[PDB]
């Protein structure tokens, strides 16, 4: 995790990947003011194993492209750390019927 | 169709692809002749309706030899001598021309470049997205040994990548192709086409192509190319005329030959299995093909026949191609041949362009362009595709006015006798219809109960009209005979019999906004009748008033059909809205009108009297009973004269078509009429039902009309729908026959007051002659009764008038002050000072009742009007302050801004029956204004959500198979299910009634019981162990019981809401029925009350916001509203509101005024905001001065509204303002070449001057008021060379551009009143990164915009899509509407379904599979061209798919399969 | 009272069978001449709400233009196929057109 101030140089963020096994997630300080995970509106996440993933999958016999879709930019798969083929599970407080889970695919 | 007529073979799937120039093998025709026909016509041999195209004017066919009504047409093939270009294929085509190396004849871009996009492409056509982000992955002058090894290596992880998900379960050998695999493919054609677009100059060669250019959409130009250019070709590989469009298409035909590993994957979104070549004549156009003669027949009009327009495009082709084959013969026997020949180009290129698009072509330019050619016979709203396709014209179908009926059923329809001798229904003849059909055949077309055709088994008709009684009697003893024929043996006659009484119909009304405007009535043929015919439970939910409405009638053709009118779409499974639950079918007026009387308490009926209505509405010959007797009650008086009692009629009636093993309704309610209109501790406004036996209280709207909670929707719940339609019928013939014996009538002394409640009025009305002079003395400020026509009111008055906002402050003073006189009326004289009262009044009986009309139309008829408000505000004035000639200017009364003392009983006066007219008038252009506002919000709707379906897991899915939704919900209910199921104390008053209805005798040895019920036990006790936890702590070991088991087959397995309420019953109340014995029939309850597998909930989602937001039209009564701003969350999903907003939750040690003094320093403030005036002072002589004063407000009246110091004003004007206004004056010197004084100022302020007057261009002289901040100086001088300056509408312009101080993106805050104890600070502009500094006044976690957005930009997609469902309820709420959260959950899940925020629009489908779906929504010919270049073969599953292809549709009775077990082996 | 001019004489259509159009074979336009009722784009999507798939099967396939084609399994094409005009000892029979190799290519 790289936290930054104002900005990375152009030429630098170039080398973001420049580990293949190591990943790099760098962060804006100014971004990192309020925990996003704490506000009313943003739901529980949970990331799921591929023991769970896969079982998820066997429950529903999905393809992993057919799941609902968040984004590899979204503010919470940032802060998770969710990889491309990771399944997240919220925990929805739904209006009908109070907690709901649902799952969502990072691609 | 018919149904002896099996059809085994079916179509899959629909491949889309480019017809070869190999039309040859199919087409032998070869139209070359451009004359069509001759002298006494005949089709002449060669031209354009050749015989070999099929037969022609009682001729026959020259290939297939079968006449006019057997031959199908065939296709002849126009030859091009040259290859004109595909104009569909024309944008694509000019993407790989301008992308190409002429030199080098690979690109313009790199080897290895090219190949990494050959290669995440190949990952793509497999489902697999991970892959081809991890072949970034893979790297590490550069020799070519390197780079074919980095060539050598991409292909091996992707040869590993294919073979590992091949090898398991997750791709196939024909790929994995779905919507975000699309997505992303979608994304790097796009990227593909943009690095190729963009390069100068051949990576791999070095030398250069020039550069292409078009027009619209003729020629290609190749332009000259200077020469800077070719000194770089020279040294590098030597180690504007048009262009002939067989030299395009040798530079593509070698361009694709290169790069086949690229463009094979490029052209291809599954995988090639045939393994073709992606070929550069696929773009250019070698030969056409012409449609047959059956398609191209002549187009007649009025009484004369006229030539087929698509012929006149296509000879104007044909005679161009015999220009150029004749001059190609000039030029090879040996200039002007080629002038006359390269415009010969110029034109069989734009004839061809014309034959298939005509926007394309402009000819004449004459205007009104004819031939419209292929394209636009598909593309518009009629075209092809939503004319012909998604919408027909049918057989068997009948429209006619509607009239009112109340002696037919509620689910039944009244058929004229001229409808019924025409629709026919082709009966199979059997053993058992024989006895019934020979009499159809011996009654013929005349009689009603009749035939008008038999079919043979040959499927040869015989016409039963022009026969007599002995041709049909004989006939009709010949429908079991035996045919000597084997081939047929298996059919049967089919007799198409009359439409009889057992047959049903689909009505149908022309806005079918919603699924209850087409229904399943039962037929009952009614004589001597014009008019379809229709009872009154049906006017609502059709929305029809009997006022020459027409309604399309359907009648269904095979028994698949009838059993779904029957039992699916019929009228008595519709009683229960989808949007939220409410009943729409219920009695309207008389009968509403009747149940007060009738079940009044005055109500006494003899013997002779109480059988009669009994059997008037239940007859046992037609049905209604359930014991084959009549069963009477015994009176309610007994010795002196017998008598039964109205509310023993209604007992009766109950006893009679509610079943006998069942117990009786127990209902506790209300009524519409209060307790005092019926006398001294009456209690009739409490309904009592005790073992289905009226005992207190009269029926109204509430219990039997359209209403909740009723009588009708409780014997709903606890019978069935059977029975609550049986007893809207019985009641609807009771109070008809009641009506008819003691009729209901209102007349000239039902709107009449009494002696003392007219001199009631007289007083309070006498006390307005005031009001109107009390509220103006208010708003302008004075006080203590000023006269009227006092100097100085009149004055004020006139300011006030002047002003628009101004203006409404008086509207809003007065409006309320006349409307506390206009109250003060009502609710001393309406109920209590009339003459005739509630059990005589009419009047108030039809508004009390909810009959017709509220108490509000009863109060102007009797006491007064009142204020005629118009546009929100009180009635216009003009420009002389009048309201009207009759009134003096500027007149304070009430009666002079539109308040009508009078009333409809005696009359209006001259003057405000003029007021009235405009208030009559502004309800008119509004409705001259809402005749279709929400009709393409809601189809856009329903075409995304257009397969979305409840599947056999109760997972929501699309029709592709993609998951929308986990479950419908949350909790999977039906809405048409769960009214009262949170009716806990209804259901325990008939615990023992819907025990025997959710039978659990033959139920529980088929389902598991004691899984769910375990699990939930464990996780309501575990979430009592979290309940003050925050939502982020919260645990993560159990998961809801919904999520574990399926609700349909573990009982016990209910929603954490429902489980929550039946604990919080059971609990604060005790009541021979156990606690323990009724949590089985609630969770029983919620078992068969769930959303079945094949709900098409996608469409009701959408008919659910599209139905109730035609009543959400209003105009005025800040904020977007209605539908403009529903057509910016559902429609469009802009980033661009016109209102963003943001709420802000203040904390507890934060005051109100603590919040104003926050809402100060966050709300902008302009310098024009703080300047009370400017005196700018020009003089010349010397340089042209100019001296800018500036007068600001009071130091402690800027810094207190809007807390800017004066040490602020300083930093702003010094530093900001003056290079504002000298970038100004500057500007327009471009353009011209084309009271007090103070003085002697200290050190601190000198040295500040002199830091100005070095900083700016002409400026001088500085001063600020340092002491009080009152003002503020500077001194420009110009030059003498310039001209006349208006100054001041610079400064004017400037002081209002000059901010002081602007937190960003944001331009006030206010502080609103507190709804629901939230004390909130609404922000007129939107950044949540702004509003985390200000953590000690604001809670952060809780803020909550509108922009969606913006939401999804900082809080994620889950944010995003709560902030969806909540400004959607935010729209119907406003308006009083509800619908459910079922309802909305669903459409929000469709937005953010790839974790973005995609409108539901063309933009927004450009994520989905199915090819039909895009090209039947609009622009039809973009799709089909994006739907060709990618080879997409449509899998035909969405219900737009299979409609084109004419398939069973996969929702509801389409989602499974039947199969017969046959019994023999 | 009053009595207004237009009146229902001249209002409405029943239609069992008829006249269709030569593009499309369905039901032609018309009140006088016996033409169809329109089940429209709205009318769709009420037969869907109600998950009957065989209401909306009749009221567009089978009411309007149902028609039993014939289709070439090998090509997949509609418009290519023909009825054989047979020897006179000969029943015709359907065969397609561009998936026949026509007699004069007799390779050996």
């Amino acid at each position: 995790i790289f936290v930054y101030q104002n900005n990375i140089t152009p030429s630098a963020m170039k080398l973001v990947p420049s580990i293949p096994p190591a990943t790099i997630e760098t962060f804006n300080e100014a971004a990192l003011v309020v925990n996003i995970t704490h506000h009313e509106l943003v739901p529980k996440h949970i990331r799921l194993s591929s023991d769970e993933k896969r079982e998820l999958l066997k429950r529903y016999r999905l393809k992993e492209s057919q799941l609902p879709r968040i984004q590899r930019a979204d503010p919470v798969a940032l802060y998770l750390g969710l990889k491309r083929g990771e399944v997240v599970k919220i925990i929805r407080k739904s209006e009908t019927s109070g907690r709901y889970a649902s799952y969502r695919i990072c691609m | 169709m018919d149904i002896s007529k099996p059809v085994g073979s079916e179509i899959t799937s629909v491949d889309f692809g480019i017809l070869t120039a190999k039309i040859r093998n199919l087409s032998a025709k070869q139209i070359t002749n451009p004359t069509v026909l001759d002298n006494l016509g005949h089709p002449v041999s060669g031209g354009l309706y050749d015989l070999a195209l099929g037969a022609f004017l009682r001729n026959l066919c020259s290939t297939c030899g079968l006449d006019e009504k057997f031959c199908p047409g065939h296709q002849g093939h126009i030859e091009l001598p040259v290859p004109c270009y595909n104009p569909l294929f024309f944008n694509q085509l000019y993407i790989y021309l301008r992308a190409s190396c002429l030199f080098c004849h690979h690109f313009r871009l790199k080897s290895v470049e090219v190949h990494r996009y050959a290669c995440k492409l190949r990952l793509l056509q497999y489902g697999l997205i991970d892959e081809s982000y991890k072949l970034d992955e893979i790297t590490l002058d550069i020799s070519s040994t390197l780079l074919n090894e980095l060539k050598s290596k991409r292909s091996e992880y992707v040869d590993m990548a294919i073979a590992k998900a091949l090898s398991d379960g997750r791709t196939t050998e024909r790929g994995s192709f779905t919507a975000t695999v699309n997505d992303e493919r979608k994304k790097l054609v796009h990227e593909f086409h943009k690095k190729l677009l963009s390069r100068g100059k051949c990576d791999n060669c070095g030398m250069f192509s020039p550069k292409f250019r078009k027009d619209g959409f003729t020629k290609i130009f190749e332009t000259a190319l200077n020469e800077k250019q070719i000194t770089n070709n020279r040294v590098k590989g030597f180690i504007s005329t048009y262009i002939l469009s067989t030299e395009v298409k040798n530079i593509l035909d070698t361009v694709f030959r290169k790069e086949q590993c690229v463009l094979q994957y490029v052209f291809h979104s599954r995988p090639n299995l045939s393994r073709k070549l992606v070929k550069a004549d696929s773009f250019f156009m070698d030969v056409l093909v012409v449609p047959p003669t059956r398609f191209r027949l002549p187009s007649k009009l009025g009484e004369e026949v006229h030539e087929n327009s698509q012929n006149q495009l296509l000879s104007k082709v044909l005679t161009t191609s015999l220009l150029i084959r004749d001059l190609n013969d000039d030029l090879s026997k040996l200039r002007v041949i080629f002038s006359r020949l390269m415009n010969a180009f110029v034109t069989i290129q734009n004839d061809v362009n014309a034959f298939i698009d005509s926007t394309k072509a402009q000819g004449r330019t004459s205007g009104k362009v004819p031939i419209p050619g292929v394209k636009q016979a598909l593309e518009k709203k009629e075209g092809l595709f939503r004319k012909h396709m998604m919408g027909k014209r049918v057989n068997y179908a009948a429209r006619s006015v509607i009239s009112p009926d109340p002696n037919i059923e509620t689910n039944e329809i009244g058929v004229p006798p001229v409808f019924a001798v025409k629709l026919t229904y082709p009966e199979p003849v059997t053993a058992y219809n024989i006895a019934e059909l020979r009499q159809a055949v011996i009654n013929g077309p005349d009689k009603w109960p009749g035939a008008t055709q038999i079919q043979n088994e040959d499927g040869s008709l015989v016409s039963l009209i022009g026969m007599s009684v002995e041709q049909r009697k004989a006939l009709a003893n010949q429908l079991l005979t035996p045919s000597s024929n084997v081939s047929t043996h298996t059919l049967n006659k089919k007799v198409y019999r009359h439409i009889k009484n057992r047959d049903v119909v689909l009505m149908n009304r022309q806005p079918t906004l919603h699924k209850a405007s087409m229904m399943g009535h039962k037929v009952r043929v009614l004589p001597n009748e014009k008019t379809l015919r229709l009872h009154y439970a049906n006017t609502g939910a059709y929305n029809a008033d009997f006022d020459g409405d027409e309604m399309n009638m359907h009648f269904p053709q095979n028994e698949n059909a009838r059993a779904e009118a029957l039992n699916l779409a019929n009228t008595d499974s519709q009683y229960l809205t989808p949007t939220s639950g409410s009943p729409v079918r219920g009695l309207i007026q008389d009968h509403i009108s009747a149940g007060v009387w009738l079940t009044s308490k005055d109500s006494f009926f003899t013997r002779e009297q109480y059988q009669q209505y009994i059997y008037g509405c239940i007859r046992p010959e037609d049905g209604h009973t359930t014991r084959s007797k009549i069963v009477t009650l015994p009176p309610t008086i007994f010795k002196p004269y017998p008598l039964w009692t109205g509310k023993q009629i209604i007992t009766t009636v109950l006893l009679n078509v509610t079943p006998p093993d069942m117990p009786g309704i127990n209902l506790i309610s209300k009524n519409k009429i209060k307790n005092e209109y019926w006398g001294k501790g009456s209690l009739e406004n409490e309904v009592l039902f005790k073992d289905g036996a009226l005992l207190c209280g009269i029926l109204d709207k509430s219990q039997y009309g359209a209403s909740k909670y009723g009588i009708v929707h409780s014997l709903h719940e606890v019978y069935g729908p059977e029975v609550a339609a049986k007893v809207l019928s019985v009641l609807g013939r009771l109070f008809t026959n009641y009506i008819t014996a003691t009729a209901f009538t209102c007349g000239m002394d039902d709107l009449r007051l009494t002696a003392e409640g007219n001199k009631w009025r007289t007083d309070i009305l006498k006390t307005s002659v005031d009001t109107g002079r009390e509220a103006a003395a208010e708003v302008t400020n004075l006080d203590k009764d000023t006269p009227a026509d006092d100097p100085e009111l009149l004055k004020r008055l006139q300011e006030i008038l002047r002003d628009n906002n101004k203006s409404g402050i008086l509207d809003a003073v007065t409006s309320s002050k006349v409307n506390a006189i206009t109250s003060q009326v009502v609710s001393k004289c309406v109920p209590d000072g009339t003459m005739k009262k509630f059990p005589c009044n009419s009047m108030q009986a039809m508004a009390l009742s909810g009959a017709k009309g509220s108490n509000v139309n009863v109060s102007q008829i009797m006491c007064l009007l009142g204020q005629q408000a118009l546009e929100g505000r009180r009635v216009p004035v003009m420009v002389s302050g009048k309201t009207l000639p009759s009134f003096k200017p500027y007149e304070t009364d009430a009666m002079a801004g539109g308040y009508v003392k009078g009333r409809f009983y005696s009359g209006i006066k001259p003057q405000e029956y003029y007021f009235h007219c405009m208030a009559g008038r502004e309800g008119l252009i509004d409705t001259a204004v809402k005749t279709s506002r929400s009709g393409y919000l809601q189809r856009c709707l329903t075409k995304q959500l257009e397969g979305v379906h409840v599947s056999y897991d109760n997972s929501i899915r699309d029709a592709d198979g993609t998951l929308v939704q986990f479950m419908y919900g949350g909790d999977a209910i039906d809405i048409t299910k769960e009214s009262h199921m949170t009716q806990f104390e209804f259901c325990l008053d008939n615990y023992y009634a819907l025990l025997k209805k959710y039978n659990p005798s033959a139920l529980i040895e088929h389902l598991d019981v004691e899984s769910a019920l375990k699990y939930s036990k464990k996780t309501l006790k575990y979430r009592k162990k979290h309940s003050k936890e925050p939502h982020y702590k919260q645990s993560v070991k159990y998961d809801p019981v919904l999520a574990k088991y399926n609700p349909a087959k573990y009982l016990g397995s209910v929603s954490e809401n429902f489980q929550d309420k039946l604990e919080s019953f059971l609990d604060k109340n005790s009541k021979g029925v156990n606690e323990k014995k009724f949590r089985a029939l609630m969770q029983l309850k919620y078992m068969r009350s769930l959303i079945n597998p094949g709900e098409a909930v996608g469409i009701i989602a959408s008919q659910s916001v599209g139905e109730p937001s035609t009543q959400m039209t209003l105009n005025t009564f800040n904020v977007t509203l209605g539908i403009p701003r529903l057509r910016e969350i559902v429609m469009t999903a802009s980033a661009a509101i016109k209102t963003p907003q943001m709420t802000l939750p203040i904390w507890n040690d934060v005051s109100d005024e603590q919040a104003d003094t926050f809402c100060k320093s966050i709300s902008k403030v302009l310098l024009s905001e703080v300047i009370d005036k400017v005196i700018v002072t020009e003089t010349t002589g010397t340089a042209r001065s100019y001296v800018i004063h500036m007068r600001f407000f009071d130091n402690n009246e800027y810094s207190e509204e809007y807390d800017v110091s004066k040490e602020e004003l300083q930093n702003v004007i010094s530093n900001q303002f003056i290079h504002l206004l000298e970038a100004a004056i500057v500007k327009e010197i471009k353009k011209q070449k084309r009271v007090e004084a103070n003085n002697n100022m200290n050190k601190v302020q000198r040295d500040r001057q002199s830091a100005i007057i070095s900083h700016h261009r002409f400026i001088t002289k500085y001063n600020f008021d340092d002491e009080s901040g009152k003002w503020c100086e500077f001194k420009l001088e110009l030059a003498a060379d310039t001209e006349k300056l208006l100054m001041v509408n610079i400064v004017e312009e400037i002081c209002r551009k000059s901010i002081i101080r602007q937190i960003p993106h944001i331009d006030r805050c206010v502080h609103p009143e507190p709804e629901n104890g939230k004390r909130v600070l609404v922000t007129e502009g939107v950044n949540f990164q702004a509003m985390w500094d200000q953590e000690a006044f604001i809670d952060v976690d809780g803020i909550t915009s509108n922009d969606v957005a913006a939401v999804l930009k900082t809080y994620g997609v889950e944010a995003a899509r709560n902030t969806i469902v909540n400004e959607i309820n935010n729209v119907f709420s406003r308006y009083a509407i509800s619908v459910s959260f079922r309802h909305l959950d669903l459409i929000a899940d469709m937005m953010t379904r790839q974790g973005t925020y995609l409108a539901f629009n063309r933009q927004g489908m450009e994520t989905s599979t199915s090819s039909f779906m895009k090209m039947s929504y609009e622009t039809t010919c973009q799709f089909l061209t994006k739907a060709v270049l990618d080879n997409e073969r449509e899998q035909l599953d969405s219900p737009s798919a299979r409609i084109v292809v004419g398939k069973l549709n996969n929702v509801g009775t389409g989602s499974f399969d039947v199969l017969a077990k046959v019994p023999n082996a | 009272y009053q009595r207004l001019r237009h009146m229902v004489n001249d209002k409405f259509q029943v239609r069992s069978t008829g006249p269709v159009n030569s593009l499309t074979m369905q039901p032609v336009k018309g009140r006088k001449r016996h033409g169809g009722i329109r089940v429209g784009e709205m009318e769709r999507d009420a037969l869907i709400g109600h998950g009957t798939s065989f209401l909306l099967q009749d009221r567009l396939l089978n009411s309007s233009d149902y028609t039993q084609a014939s289709v070439c399994r090998e090509c997949g094409s509609i418009l290519t196929t023909q009825q054989s005009v047979p020897r006179i000892g000969s029943i015709s029979t359907v065969c397609c057109r561009r998936c026949s190799m026509r007699f004069e290519d007799a390779k050996k």
